[PDB]
């Protein structure tokens, strides 16, 4: 009762405390008719994709790969990269990763034990015990949400005003 | 048995004494509506939202007309017509404000319906007391009465300002003198 985020709204009844980044924020009750693991996986995937996208947009408006095709702004880079076939390679490998993801999310939903977003990818450690893993999961979630909103703002401002890196 | 405000009318059944500003002024018996998701809880929440919105709007009109606009913002003293001048030059501000108000209003409606269902939240309550001006009781009732009276007065005032600006196309205090 009385979820932490919205103090005047009831607790979403599906987010008690046992999830990283769980401040009880679900006013429209998306968790009431969708699996929690599915939504967590979707959120983490969005976080990672948008973090990479924000970093790439900002960097590519500064540094360009050698070649005349890579001499466009990130706003206009989509139509150039799709014509050159640059985005085709990313599409192919992302589709391979996403088919393996289809298998992984199916197994997670039907038992297994794989945590949402846990691909066990960890060449370095950066997370030795449970406490470090929880803290870094919270950091990843917060940074990913911030980067999703940041990429949203960057794209909207750049489309509104065709400016360089300062999209004001 | 008779309403305090209207002695020629019987006391409205649903308005005993609880809500701040209750004087029994329900001649049409609207407090007894229990249909289309509308009841005393919904009516009180709507009244409080109207009170707060009217207070904010009246304060904004008076502030802008007396102390002038903020730097970088248009002038004209007609608040119903300066809106189109702001939108003509800063449409993004208006759009962002509208989107924020839309999200907050969706949250407000969800909260109203939930609090009506599992009764734990008083109508118009959003737990918004950052400065702790209404922590203790015996002052909360007085603050509720002050808010309700000021909000009704500002509702009437803001409706008047809207109509005056739409019709006369002049400022509020311009109409005053
Ligand atoms: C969402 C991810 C994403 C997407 C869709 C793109 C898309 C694009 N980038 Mg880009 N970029 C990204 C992230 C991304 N970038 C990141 C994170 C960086 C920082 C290193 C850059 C740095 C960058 C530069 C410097 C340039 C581009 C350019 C371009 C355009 C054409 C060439 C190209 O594909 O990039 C080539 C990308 C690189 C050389 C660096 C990519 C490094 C990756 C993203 C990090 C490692 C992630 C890993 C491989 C994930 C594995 C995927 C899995 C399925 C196997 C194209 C529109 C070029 C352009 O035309 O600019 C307008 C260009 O000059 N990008
Ligand atoms: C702020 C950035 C950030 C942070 C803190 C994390 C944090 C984490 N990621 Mg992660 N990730 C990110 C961005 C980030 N991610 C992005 C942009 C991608 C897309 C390429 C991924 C893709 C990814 C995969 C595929 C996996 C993780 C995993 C993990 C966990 C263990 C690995 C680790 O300690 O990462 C350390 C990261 C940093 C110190 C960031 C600094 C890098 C410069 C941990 C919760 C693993 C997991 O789920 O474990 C539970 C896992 O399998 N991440
Ligand atoms: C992530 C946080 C973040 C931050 C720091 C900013 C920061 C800014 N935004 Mg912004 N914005 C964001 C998210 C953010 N935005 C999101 C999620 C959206 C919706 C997609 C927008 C939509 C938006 C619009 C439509 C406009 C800004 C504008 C601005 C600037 C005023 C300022 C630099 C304004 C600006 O200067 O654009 C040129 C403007 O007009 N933003
Ligand atoms: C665009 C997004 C949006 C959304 C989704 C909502 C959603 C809601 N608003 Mg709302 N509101 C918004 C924007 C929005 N608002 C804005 C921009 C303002 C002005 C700042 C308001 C001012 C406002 C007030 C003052 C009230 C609401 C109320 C409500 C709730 C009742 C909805 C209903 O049945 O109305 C149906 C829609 C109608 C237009 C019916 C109203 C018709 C009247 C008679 C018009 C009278 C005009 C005369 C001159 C609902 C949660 C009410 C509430 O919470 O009650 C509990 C309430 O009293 N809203
Ligand atoms: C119902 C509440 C309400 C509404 C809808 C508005 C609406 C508006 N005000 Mg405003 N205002 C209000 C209450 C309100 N005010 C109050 C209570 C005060 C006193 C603190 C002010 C003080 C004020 C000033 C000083 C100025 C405005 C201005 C504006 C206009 C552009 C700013 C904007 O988009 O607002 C959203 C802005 C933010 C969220 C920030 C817009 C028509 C500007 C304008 O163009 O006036 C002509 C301006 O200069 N207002
Ligand atoms: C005459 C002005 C006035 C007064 C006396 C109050 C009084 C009150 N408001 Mg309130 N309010 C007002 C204007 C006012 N409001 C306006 C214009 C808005 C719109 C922004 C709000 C939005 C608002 C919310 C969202 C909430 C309150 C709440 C409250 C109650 C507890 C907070 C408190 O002590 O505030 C004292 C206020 C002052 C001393 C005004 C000083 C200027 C209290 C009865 C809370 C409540 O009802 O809790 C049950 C609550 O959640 N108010
Ligand atoms: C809240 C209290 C309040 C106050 C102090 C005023 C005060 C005023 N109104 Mg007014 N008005 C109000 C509420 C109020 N109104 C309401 C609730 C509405 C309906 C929404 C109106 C609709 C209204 C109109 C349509 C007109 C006035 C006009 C006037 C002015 C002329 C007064 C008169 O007797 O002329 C007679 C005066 C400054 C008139 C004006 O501006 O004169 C030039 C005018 O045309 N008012
Ligand atoms: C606008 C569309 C109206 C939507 C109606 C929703 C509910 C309204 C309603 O049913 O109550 C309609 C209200 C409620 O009327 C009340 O009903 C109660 C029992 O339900 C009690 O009988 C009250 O005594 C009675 O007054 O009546 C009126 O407001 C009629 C006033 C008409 C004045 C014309 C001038
Ligand atoms: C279904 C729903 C929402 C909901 C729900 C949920 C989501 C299901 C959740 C719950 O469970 C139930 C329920 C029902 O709550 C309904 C949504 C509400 C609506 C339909 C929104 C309406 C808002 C309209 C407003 C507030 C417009 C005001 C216009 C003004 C104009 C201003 C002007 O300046 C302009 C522009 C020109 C100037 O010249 C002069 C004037 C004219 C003054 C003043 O502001
Ligand atoms: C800034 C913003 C969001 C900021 C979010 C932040 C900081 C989030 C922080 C967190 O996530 C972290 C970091 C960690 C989480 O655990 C906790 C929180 C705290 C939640 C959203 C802006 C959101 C801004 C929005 C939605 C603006 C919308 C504007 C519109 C629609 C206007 C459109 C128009 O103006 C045009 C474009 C042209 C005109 O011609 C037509 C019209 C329509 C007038």
């Amino acid at each position: 009762e009385k979820s932490k985020a919205v103090p005047f709204l009831p607790r979403p009844a599906a987010l008690d405390g046992s999830v990283v980044g769980d401040v009880g924020f679900d006013p429209v009750g998306f968790t009431s008719w969708l699996p929690l693991s599915y939504l967590q996986e979707a959120e983490i995937k969005h976080c990672r994709i948008a973090m990479l996208a924000t970093l790439g947009w900002i960097v590519a408006d500064f540094v360009h790969l050698p070649g005349a095709v890579h001499e466009v702004s990130s706003l206009a880079a989509h139509d150039v990269a799709v014509k050159s076939g640059a985005l085709a390679q990313i599409l192919i490998w992302t589709s391979i990763a996403e088919a393996i993801s289809v298998i992984a999310i199916s197994q997670m939903l039907e038992g297994s034990g794989r945590q949402p977003g846990d691909f066990k990818f960890d060449p370095l450690n950066f997370a030795k015990d449970e406490k470090s893993l929880k803290k870094m999961q919270l950091s990843e979630l917060k940074n990913g949400r911030l980067a999703m909103l940041a990429f949203s703002g960057i794209v909207t401002q750049a489309a509104l005003t065709g400016h360089a890196f300062p999209y004001m | 048995e008779r309403s305090k405000s209207l002695p020629f009318l019987m006391k409205p059944k649903n308005l005993d004494g609880s809500m701040a500003g209750d004087v029994g002024f329900d001649p049409l018996g609207l407090s007894e509506i229990n249909d289309v998701g509308v009841d005393l809880y919904w009516l009180r929440e709507a009244e409080l939202k109207h009170c707060r919105l009217g207070m904010m709007a009246a304060a904004g009109i008076l502030f802008v007309e007396i102390l002038g606009p903020a730097p970088g913002f248009p002038a004209g003293k007609s608040q119903m017509d300066v809106f189109w001048k702001v939108y003509a030059e800063k449409p993004s501000l208006i759009g962002a404000s509208l989107a924020a108000i839309a999200i907050l209003e969706v949250i407000s409606g969800v909260a109203t319906t939930q609090g009506r269902q599992n009764g734990d939240r008083a109508p118009g309550d959003y737990n918004f007391d950052p400065l702790g001006f209404g922590k203790d009781p015996a002052k909360f009732k007085d603050l509720q009465l002050k808010e309700v009276k000021n909000g009704r007065l500002a509702m009437i005032a803001a409706a008047g300002m809207i109509l005056q600006g739409v019709s006369t196309h002049q400022g509020a205090l311009e109409n005053l003198s």
